[PDB]
């Protein structure tokens, strides 16, 4: 998270705005790649070409 | 408690949260400062242009990338603070124009790799990265010359 | 302030231990003790103007 | 506007061309460094 926090502005209302989403990320259990792959994947549909 | 395994503030800067109770630079200041000031010896980091005024010695070359390691061991480059701030890289008959790179406040280490043997490795550290440098031609120069 | 783990990068967050209340990272067992008192300010802005009407 | 201070040589070196890394953390200030933690493997693909 230290990365994406850094990544996006170290302006104090950044963090201020950016804040809720990194409480709603950590909310859900996501913390590996894979994981948040498989939460993508469940999101994404079968829209079959 | 421990002052060194302390926690993080975001500012870098900034980053003793709690006490125990910044000016940005230029090449003349900075190599001033590193000479004048300090005789200790830094470790520097630098991106050159894609190509060096020079063509690669007999390696089997139509123009082709001429980088550092086409070049031969040896004295290459003249490296001059003239008034008024300016710094320049006087490079043969050409001129590069030196200048801060953006100042990285994380850890930039330099290591060595050393494969001793073909299983075998020496990882070897040399020093850490505190200024990037920036090098690029004075088109400028190149122009108004012709 | 959004407090991040030098351990492994993840964002610590605000728990009690035993001793007293620690931040702690949700991936690695770092934890830091809060040791004292620790603020953050907001200052939000105020409702500075008035601004009566029926000027010309 | 001479280059009125250090006239500096630029020597060009070889002997660790391919043996330099340069390793660099995002994520870990500067201000911390990974001297004082004992290190235990370190796994390569050339
Ligand atoms: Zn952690």
């Amino acid at each position: 998270d230290q990365e994406i926090v850094q990544m996006i502005g170290t302006e104090e209302h950044v963090m201020a705005a950016f804040g809720p989403s990194l409480e709603e990320c950590q909310k859900a259990q996501i913390f590996t790649q894979m994981q948040a792959l498989k939460y993508i994947g469940n999101k994404v549909r079968r829209q079959r070409m | 408690i421990i002052n060194i395994k302390k926690e993080k503030r975001e500012t870098d800067e900034e980053t003793k949260q709690i006490l125990r109770m910044l000016p940005k630079d230029v090449s003349v200041a900075e190599l001033l400062r590193e000479l004048s000031l300090t005789k200790e010896e830094e470790l520097l980091f630098l991106q050159l242009p894609d190509t060096l005024p020079g063509q690669p010695p007999t390696q089997d070359i139509a123009e082709n990338a001429c980088t550092l390691a086409d070049l031969t061991e040896g004295q290459v480059g003249k490296l001059l603070i003239r008034k008024s701030g300016r710094v320049q890289l006087l490079l043969g008959k050409v001129t590069l124009d030196v200048t801060m790179g953006t100042a990285c406040s994380f850890l930039q280490e330099l290591v060595s790799v050393g494969l001793g043997d073909s299983r075998t490795g020496e990882m070897t550290v040399l020093g850490h990265v505190k200024h990037k440098l920036v090098c690029s031609p004075d088109f400028e120069s190149l122009l108004d010359h012709k | 302030m959004l407090l991040f783990c030098p351990g492994c990068g993840n964002g610590l967050i605000v728990e009690e231990g035993q001793r007293c209340h620690r931040f702690a990272c949700n991936t690695c067992p770092y934890v830091h003790n809060i040791t004292r008192k620790v603020t953050n300010r907001k200052y939000p802005k105020l409702k500075e103007v008035d601004d009566v009407l029926g000027g010309a | 506007d001479d280059p009125v201070v250090q006239e500096i040589d630029v020597y060009l070196a070889k002997s660790l061309a391919e043996k330099l890394y340069l390793f660099q953390y995002p994520v870990r200030p500067a201000s911390m460094t990974y001297d004082d933690i004992p290190h235990l493997s370190a796994k390569i693909k050339p």
